[PDB]
């Protein structure tokens, strides 16, 4: 399948 | 758009919580985006389908049915649209729902539950604030 929708930059 | 959901599970959750189980999924389908399973535990896609649909459509249900994940039943201690917490003996479960994601993890026996709750709820708050 496609990759799932990408995560945002990691939290601090 | 940077990094992968496996990084989140492996780094943001498992490096800060000693886990038997961790998952990130699609809140709508339950489609698993990343996971960690220790030893003999496994997260059925059906476990997560039902979890995802219950938290969004009827979170009070967990107070009746309990919570089913990793092939085991956890007693629910609280439930809402955004947060479900559970117990199974000395193990804690914390499940959070964002605008698009479902997060879940459960702890090795005796691991502090406040630390898991803090880690899962704060990660959920970060994502929610990014509209995820």
């Amino acid at each position: 399948p496609p990759p799932p929708p990408p995560p945002p930059p990691p939290p601090p | 758009g940077s990094g992968s959901w496996q990084s989140y599970v492996d780094n943001q959750i498992c490096q800060h919580v000693d886990c038997t189980l961790a998952a990130i999924a699609n809140i709508q389908d339950g489609s698993i985006w990343a996971k960690f399973e220790k030893d003999d535990k496994k997260i059925s896609p059906k476990e997560l389908k039902t979890i995802a649909d219950t938290i969004r459509q009827n979170p009070n249900g967990f107070l009746e049915t309990g919570i089913h994940i990793g092939g085991e039943k956890y007693i629910c201690i609280q439930a809402d649209n955004q947060l479900v917490r559970g117990r199974r003996g000395s193990s804690a479960l914390c499940i959070v729902a964002t605008n698009t994601c479902l997060l879940a993890a459960a702890t090795v026996d005796g691991y502090p539950a406040g630390q898991l709750n803090n880690v899962i709820e704060k990660l959920g708050d970060y994502l929610r604030s990014n509209n995820y």
